[PDB]
């Protein structure tokens, strides 16, 4: 068919403080605009990591990845934070749990 | 909140010209960039064109010379209207289109907003 494959909806990117002050430090505007396209066309794309209430990870710069939470009805990502693959890719609790907290510190802003 | 409406869009004989054109609302936020995208399918896509707002503009090489973005503040207050004009279309161009426009309102989030995109089609 002609239309590719996957959603082709409007939808909202949301930087978070984090990710707005580190994200020109790791992406040029062309690897931003492609990541924000591939996520567009499919959530659900990024790993997802467990403990955390739906936070998923892409590895698309290279090794730079990005942490995200897709908010099903509104259809906002909201883009939590950006790290280089070298840096620190070790994942434990005090990580996950305080990323769920300022994830559902975002998720609660519209009800 | 901010509103995308987006239009234009269908399907072209080559060497003929499609104007996709794109509108954000709301009321008042900082405009940085805004562009447009394409896919094919089967293959990866590519980001069509941008523009600051400064003006400054980047087109992919393949279009370079037949497509054009520009664009439309309407006083600044208000609205943006973002055009993509594609003129001397070749059936390359055969893709689905979106547009995005990043922007941040007043004491709030540096957001980038997408279109639903359009399928434009350019067949013999």
């Amino acid at each position: 068919g002609l239309v590719p494959r996957g959603s082709h909806m409007k939808s909202v990117f949301v930087e978070s403080t984090i990710f707005e002050k580190y994200r020109d430090e790791y992406l040029s505007d062309e690897e931003y605009r492609l990541f924000q396209a591939e996520l567009m066309l499919n959530p659900k794309l990024g790993d997802v990591i467990q403990g955390t209430g739906g936070l998923r990870k892409i590895r698309v710069a290279g090794g730079s990845r990005i942490i995200y939470y897709f908010l099903d009805e509104k259809r906002r990502f909201y883009l939590l934070t950006i790290y280089g693959k070298n840096e620190m890719s070790d994942l434990n609790a005090n990580q996950r749990k305080q990323l769920m907290a300022f994830m559902e510190a975002w998720r609660n802003e519209q009800s | 909140q901010v509103q995308l409406q987006e239009s234009g869009g269908g399907l072209v004989q080559p060497g003929g010209s499609l104007r996709l054109s794109c509108v954000v609302s709301g009321d008042r936020r900082t405009i940085y960039t805004m562009g447009w995208f394409r896919q094919a399918p089967g293959n990866q896509g590519e980001l069509v064109a941008t523009m600051t707002s400064s003006g400054v503009t980047t087109y992919v090489d393949s279009v370079k010379g037949r497509f054009s973005i520009s664009r439309d503040s309407a006083e600044d207050s208000a609205k943006n209207t973002v055009s993509l004009q594609m003129n001397s279309l070749k059936p390359e161009d055969t893709a689905f289109y979106t547009c995005y426009e990043e922007s941040r309102r007043p004491l709030g989030s540096r957001n980038t907003y997408w279109g639903q995109g359009t399928q434009v089609t350019v067949s013999s």
